[PDB]
């Protein structure tokens, strides 16, 4: 389950997920995007080169649907590369 | 686009309790985050507490941890703050925020990116 991917930076997130920072981003790839998360530098605008694993996050909606909530996970191996 | 309306706040003495309201209305699907900030007069806008879109997330500035609880309807498009021990300190314009980043699990905690804003409801606590 391993993703790359080029695209655009279109939005960038500083939040929280349990005792640990997190930086997110929107990639823009051609037009779709996906989140990457994060457990010369990457700027808003930036056209970036991804690596990382790809996490389809499916959750229940209180029918009860079940859609998916797709992130780029990206830790040594994992990479986001300016270009 | 997106109107965030305020209610909830007002006048108690010390040790009193309020509980604000944060109504969304518009293009709510739009929106993920969702946080309470205040602004006391001179001083600027201090993050107060956050909500992920799911709820199952939340953050608090140092200060009201076990006093303010923060809690969200998506179905009613609310979002809540239990104000509870309120103290002096806690006067402020409250305002709620709202984050279009499109993230489920993930609390916004920067100020500068949310990106709607409540008109501000006031709160004062008297000694």
């Amino acid at each position: 389950s391993n993703a790359l991917m080029i695209g655009r930076i279109a939005d960038v997130q500083h939040g929280f997920l349990g005792a640990m920072t997190v930086t997110q981003y929107v990639l823009e790839v051609d037009k779709e995007f996906i989140v990457i998360r994060c457990m010369d530098q990457v700027k808003l605008g930036s056209r970036v080169l991804v690596q990382g694993t790809l996490r389809m996050n499916r959750h229940v909606d209180d029918s009860k649907r079940l859609h998916a909530y797709p992130f780029i996970q990206v830790v040594p191996l994992g990479y986001v590369k300016v270009v | 686009q997106v109107q965030l309306q305020e209610s909830g706040g007002g006048l108690v003495q010390a040790g009193g309790s309020l509980r604000l309201s944060c109504a969304a209305s518009g293009r709510t699907s739009s929106l993920y985050s969702m946080g309470w900030f205040r602004q006391a007069p001179g001083k600027e806008r201090e993050f107060v507490a956050a909500i992920s879109r799911n709820g199952a997330n939340t953050y608090y500035t140092d200060s009201v941890k076990g006093r303010f609880t923060i809690s969200r309807d998506n179905a009613k498009n609310t979002v809540e703050l239990q104000m509870n021990s309120l103290k002096p300190e806690d006067t402020a314009v409250y305002y709620c925020a709202a984050d279009r980043f499109p993230t489920m699990e993930v609390v916004t905690i920067m100020t500068n990116e949310y990106d709607y804003w409540g008109q501000g409801t006031q709160v004062t606590v008297s000694s």
